[PDB]
């Protein structure tokens, strides 16, 4: 089986700087650089644009079905367009091109006093903006962005891994997903096959429906995985990766614990017979209550007691603590810091 | 519910319309003593293999414009046969030479030419000819040419006078003639296994068969050199239940050609519609076209198009099934990636080591030309190459640093050592390292088992020719006389080299395509070969605009740089062309043939950090360290480029008794080694852009010769 | 144990230029080149001096004790000497010293009209002169020269292999000793441990009895080691080569099969009863009695047999062969080609 690993290429150094009254917009090519073989960028081109908003162009092409705009020059690390200018002040519009076919979803704005330099570089699909060959080139080959959703227990919806030969969702329960000093991905993984998505799912999630699909094997403990970090991958057949993002697990949490969570009560249930204390959270590693005096001093803390089938915690005391503080003292994976916190 | 055409036809009518009924066998198309042709030249062993020198040819482009081939020949088989020709006799001067093998470019039924002579006009014939096949001509710029009673080749000529980047007339007309002419390379496949009619004098019927083979025999009997085809397994024409070039898919829909996983579309990678020779069938046409192209033509080697596209396994399985027919059969092709590797294990450069299938190394290529394929605009000019004098004579846009040019010595080495994954060498740093340790673009340099898996170039039908590629690349300094030496200089790499030597049909003439890139359809006025030798067809129009518009600005900063080549410059360069390939033949030490062989006896000198730049000096041993005594004349070899504009000195074989080669002081003023000094205390004096074969004379035994470091072995 | 292996250390380009009417010698140090670590080359000294022979010399230090003559200046290589001339012409004498002790056995004598640059290169205890270093750092991590001898069954004399951490006798039977391409000795060896000059030997060769002994295993099958190459190496504690030299098989052939190769007769000995044909060749892999009729035409070819207490091959034929031409078909490692010819 396969090992993701880095591709064997240097960080790259711009090649071109940009001059007076003309930018400079560099294309990394992922599938260029991850292949020892020459590219042709004929095929390649930006359609450009005048408009109220974005109008420093110099001359731009009105026809969309003018592919005439291909790139000023190349290298391995893809091609670039040396765009004259009217005033090297206020933006561009950039719209990049293979063929008559929008390589970068949104409509680009390059404001050139956001770029002091105007050497500018841009990923396929990535809509951001880089001011360096290297700091996309690095986002390129890294975990970057949170592009993927694991909508139900079985499914995953990726755009990026899309007729990719390698998808994968690797994990790691105390640590991140990342590649070591030889540049491989040797963290656990389940392999994803093509699927598509369930009538349920695009009732769900109609903002998704046209995200390719993907099934995890049966043998996925979804509750386990859900306890720390998962991570997209996408591979060639030789195991370089192409693309490496952060899940969205929101629906399979529905999914997985919703029906069983939403038949409980919640917060510090003062009752006959005690106190009840329970919190929904199916993705800590460990919650516990922690009682307080008036004086806010530590009066007790006690590990929680989680229901598998919910992702609820709960824990039962006197009705002695009527009046009592509290707080919930958490370990969870947070995917913004990527840390168990 | 349509009528086709057979796949297996080996006869066919006019234009390929319907298939004929035939028995290859038929002494009627046969050439008298067809049955009793043999090779002229061994493929027996790696030995005989390594002495392979190729000389890639297409039959428009050899007897197109030689008045001395009979008219009704030109642009024919038969061509061959006007012993009394300029273009015969000159193959037949290069083949004395060392020229072992011709090359041909699409010979099989291919499908963009129409074989109806009326349907058909070109440049030789008036411009009311032109204006009668082609209605576009009647609505051009140039509709006034059809009351002209002058020719197609004159108008064209008028034009020149006032074609320049802003005013590309002469492409403009030549777009038009394009459509309607004789004139395609031919990697169209119609029919795999029958050749091409509009090279026959009479297309309808068996008369191409006859002719093909009359051919042929003139090639390996009266020119004694031997014959690869070149063949296009990698795609179809067309495909669909229409197209009227469509003859596999119209029969197994969907079987033959290679379709995309979610549409059933046939994929057009290689171009066109892209085959699948994946497919079991598909696999038993290509081994059945072969045997037919083997046993009834009697070629001796196949070039297989874009065969990355190919299964490794297929390719192994039909070289075998050949081998039953014939044992000395050669089989190479174009190993590129060809992104297949999803589908299966493709016949890539990589993946051939050590199978016996060559494939064409582009790693000594890129470093002598300059750049790679896919440069436009002023990356022509700013990419020298060893030969373009990259680092030694650097032109004005040139930016190459030190390390850069040492890389492109250190890639140029191991091609000339046939381009192996094992072979140690001193690198660019002063690291050891094996070939397969050098990069070349993010790959392995090195790849080969044995350097007959290898085939190294400096020119070829795709991309721009030699001279043009120097044209742009040279510094503004860089006098005519220097220019057809960078040429020499440039070939001597391939020539004097391990691997098999491959050449373009014309190098020896300078020949010139006016910058043109895809001269495919760029008919007989760019692909001209001059064998009247007046000219290299250099400045004689701007080059198509849809492919080489994009570096009009780079053709005209250089175009005018120096003076175009005549009688005197193309004859300097026929000299220095069969000098190397003389030298070529002149020991068995230059063709070692086995991988071993190479390592235990070929190693290089002025490597390292501290290198001389320009400087190529290889040696080859045949003393007693190395094993047997190959050459019983020597004990050892040293080749020595000087790719530089500063003349050379070799202090590296300190009292060692060399002489230069008896073949270039024959040759004398007109030797590339002219003025080479070789001191009584064995120091070598090497002029500015020279070429020197110095041998070590064997003594009365076998002695040490010039022994390898042996700092690494595996 | 320890695998002995090449220095990741790249081929060396001079440093310094011999500029007019002044040399430069470069002392290649091994030991510095070894060590990762900064050398002190303070003790390193010429003893440079004007003789009848070679008189080119300007002012040289007539005190033996004067170590004034230190280097002019160093690298990671080893040292070198900027060396002041007279006359361009002619020759000097060098003494390659440490202290008042001598580097290189012999006195050196660099001849301006065998090396045209006047930058030549010299390593320690090897009496040989280099036109570069890289010429110098290649004979000196090579198995190069011929300085070890095996005098006995048991004993190896080398005085390279002189205090050295690892010393072991490598060996090939069809192939030569070498580094593959790691830089790796992953031939087969037997290790060395030091020994004493024995009596026996000191009377046999008086002219090594101060050369450095050696002790062979027990398990040593003297016999097989015989039949090809054998190489004596001299390695750091960490494995890194210090020297690899071919060995000098004389004595232990005279003391292994002498005594029994001794007590036979040789040649083509016939007499009655037939033809007995024998040759002494202890270390020949195989020996063939080719026959040839007066045309000079193989009329047979018979295969001898070794007698293994002498390394004699014999074989009889009938008393029909007087008059036979004949000539062995030997099998056998050359150390001067270092193949089995
Ligand atoms: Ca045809
Ligand atoms: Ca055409
Ligand atoms: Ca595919
Ligand atoms: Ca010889």
């Amino acid at each position: 089986d396969v090992v993701v690993r880095l591709p064997d290429v240097a960080v790259p150094g711009e090649a071109v700087t940009a001059v007076e009254n003309q930018a400079v917009i560099h294309l990394v090519d992922i599938a260029g650089i991850t292949s020892s073989s020459a590219a042709d960028y004929s095929s390649k081109n930006l359609y450009l644009w005048n408009n109220e908003t974005c109008d420093a162009l110099s001359a731009p092409v009105a026809d969309w079905n003018d592919v005439s705009t291909t790139p000023s020059g190349s290298d391995k690390y893809g091609p670039y367009w040396v765009i004259p200018l009217n005033k090297e002040s206020g933006c561009i519009n950039v719209i990049v091109r293979d063929g008559t076919d929008k390589l970068i979803d949104s409509d680009l704005r390059v404001a050139f006093g956001d770029f002091t330099d105007r050497t500018v570089s841009v990923i396929a699909g990535n809509s951001a903006v880089y001011d360096s060959r290297a700091d996309a080139f690095r986002a390129a080959f890294g975990v970057a962005l949170a592009e993927a959703h694991w909508v139900d227990k079985n499914t995953l919806l990726w755009p990026g891994g899309q007729d990719k030969p390698i998808v994968r969702l690797y994990y790691s329960h105390s640590s991140k997903v990342a590649a070591d000093g030889e540049g491989k991905f040797t963290d656990r993984y389940l392999k994803l096959t093509p699927t598509t998505v369930s009538q349920q799912v695009s009732m769900r999630f109609p903002h998704l429906s046209s995200y390719a699909a993907f099934k995890l094997p049966d043998n996925a403990n979804v509750d386990e995985l859900l306890q720390g970090e998962t991570v997209a991958i996408a591979a060639a057949e030789d195991g370089i990766l192409i693309s490496a993002t952060q899940v969205q697990t929101a629906g399979v949490l529905d999914d997985a614990y919703a029906e069983a969570a939403e038949a409980l009560s919640y917060g510090a249930q003062l009752a006959d017979g005690g106190v009840t204390f329970r919190v929904w959270a199916p993705t800590a590693q460990q919650v516990d209550v922690v009682v307080y005096s008036a004086d806010k001093k530590v009066i007790g803390s006690h590990p929680m007691t989680r229901d598998s089938a919910s992702g609820a915690w709960s824990w039962q005391g006197g009705s002695d603590l009527k009046g009592a503080f509290y707080r919930y003292a958490m370990t969870v994976y947070h995917p913004q810091s990527r840390k168990v916190e | 519910q349509y009528e086709v055409t057979d796949p297996y036809a080996h006869s066919l009518s006019t234009n390929s319309e319907y298939s004929q009924v035939v028995d290859l066998n038929d002494s009627a198309l046969k050439p008298d003593g067809w049955d009793n042709l043999t090779m002229p030249h061994a493929q027996k062993t790696k030995a005989d293999l390594a002495k392979m020198t190729i000389h890639e040819s297409h039959i428009r482009d050899l007897s197109a414009w030689d008045q001395t081939v009979p008219a009704e020949l030109r642009g024919k088989y038969l061509a061959l046969t006007a012993g009394d020709s300029n273009m015969v006799q000159h193959l037949k001067t290069l083949s004395a030479s060392g020229v072992t093998h011709v090359e041909l470019l699409p010979v099989f039924d291919l499908a963009t030419v129409n074989e109806f002579s009326d349907k058909v006009a070109d440049i030789q014939q008036p411009f009311s000819r032109l204006c009668e096949v082609n209605s576009a001509v009647k609505s051009s710029e140039f509709a006034g040419y059809c009351d002209s009673g002058s020719t197609v080749e004159e108008v064209l000529n008028q034009l020149k006078q006032s074609d320049s980047q802003d005013n590309p007339q002469v492409q403009a007309l030549n777009t038009l003639v394009a459509q309607t002419d004789s004139y395609n390379w031919g990697y169209d496949p119609f029919h795999y296994t029958v050749p091409e009619g509009s090279y026959a004098t009479d297309p309808e019927g068996t008369t191409r068969i006859k002719e093909f083979r009359t051919m042929i025999q003139a090639i390996k009997q009266d020119l004694g050199m031997n014959v690869i085809m070149d063949v296009v397994y990698n795609h179809t024409n067309a495909a669909g239940p229409t197209d009227r070039t469509s003859v596999l898919d119209k029969i197994v829909p969907w079987y033959y050609q290679r379709l995309n996983e979610t549409t059933g579309s046939v994929e057009s990678a290689t171009c066109c519609s892209d085959s699948a020779p994946e497919h079991r069938m598909f696999a038993k046409l290509i081994a059945d076209s072969l045997a037919v192209w083997t046993t009834d033509y009697k070629i001796d080697g196949f070039r297989f198009d874009l065969m990355g596209y190919h299964p490794k396994a297929q390719i192994l399985s039909a070289w075998e099934r050949i081998k039953a027919l014939n044992p000395d059969i050669y089989f190479f092709g174009e190993g590129w990636d060809s992104n297949q590797s999803d589908r299966f294990e493709i016949a890539s450069q990589i993946n051939l080591k050590g199978t016996g299938i060559g494939t064409f190394s582009d790693r000594l290529r890129d470093s002598v030309r300059g750049g790679g394929p896919f440069d436009s605009g002023d990356a022509l000019r700013q990419n020298q190459g060893i030969g373009s004098g990259a680092g030694v004579l650097p032109n004005e846009l040139a930016s190459l640093s030190d390390d850069q040019v040492r890389h492109l010595a250190d890639l140029t080495r191991l091609g000339m050592a046939g381009n192996l994954a094992d072979f140690v060498m001193i690198d660019k740093d002063g690291a050891a390292k094996k070939g397969s340790e050098i990069d070349y673009n993010g790959a392995p340099g090195g790849y080969a088992a044995d350097p007959t898996e290898v085939v190294n170039y400096v020119s070829k039908h795709d991309n721009q020719t030699l001279w043009d590629m120097i044209s742009y690349k040279a510094s503004q300094e860089a006098d005519l006389a220097t220019r057809v030496r960078m040429q020499a200089v440039s070939l001597a790499t391939v020539m004097l080299g391990q691997g098999i030597a491959f050449d373009q049909q014309g190098s020896e003439l300078l020949r010139s395509k006016s910058f043109t890139r895809d001269s495919y359809d760029s008919g007989d006025w760019f692909n001209r070969v001059d064998y009247s030798l007046q000219d290299n067809n250099y400045n004689v129009g701007m080059p198509r605009i849809s492919d080489d518009g994009s570096n009009y600005e780079v053709i005209t900063r250089v175009k005018e740089m120096v003076a175009t080549p005549g009688e005197a410059e193309l004859k300097q360069m026929t000299a220095f062309y069969q000098e190397l390939t003389e030298l070529r033949k002149s020991s068995p030490l230059f063709t070692l043939g086995d991988g071993s062989a190479v390592m235990k006896r070929v190693d290089f000198r002025n490597t390292g950090s501290d290198q001389q730049a320009g400087l190529l000096v290889m040696t080859v041993d045949d003393g007693m360290k190395a094993g047997a005594s190959l050459d019983s004349r020597l004990d050892g070899l040293v080749v020595a480029i000087n790719a530089a504009p500063e003349s050379r000195t070799l202090n590296e074989f300190a009292g060692e008794t060399l002489q230069l080669s008896a073949i270039q002081q024959t040759a004398g003023e007109n030797s590339l080694a002219n003025g080479v000094q070789i001191a009584a205390d064995g120091t070598v004096t090497l002029p500015a852009w020279s070429v020197a074969v110095l041998e070590l004379p064997q003594g009365e035994a076998q002695g040490a010769g010039l022994p390898v470091s042996s700092y690494y072995h595996h």
